């Protein structure tokens, strides 16, 4: 279940209340993510894996 | 050796649900309460706060 990870996305972006924000705009956050290349170098990698 | 009792489950045959309104209400109440005993219970949820 993905509510893990965005979860530590944010926490590593001080500032934000992370248990102080819905599980709702987090997901929607997914939605978005989804829809991202990813850089040669990460990518990369897993092709390799 | 196996042997049953019939349930027996002929349907309404006495329509009250038109004239004895009086205790469908009661019967509803009844069947209603019933249900809410069933119907499980949910989990993971939003913190409140």
């Amino acid at each position: 279940k993905m509510k893990a990870i965005v979860e530590d996305f944010l926490k590593r972006l001080h500032i934000f209340d992370v248990a102080r924000v819905p599980d709702d705009q987090m997901y929607r956050l997914r939605d978005r993510l989804r829809l991202l290349p990813v850089e040669v170098r990460r990518l990369d990698i897993f092709n390799l894996i | 050796t196996a042997r049953y009792i019939r349930p027996n489950l002929l349907q309404d045959r006495l329509n009250l649900h038109d004239n004895f309104e009086s205790l469908w209400d009661t019967i509803t109440t009844s069947n209603y309460i019933l249900a809410r005993s069933v119907v499980p219970d949910l989990k993971e949820l939003v913190s409140t706060e």
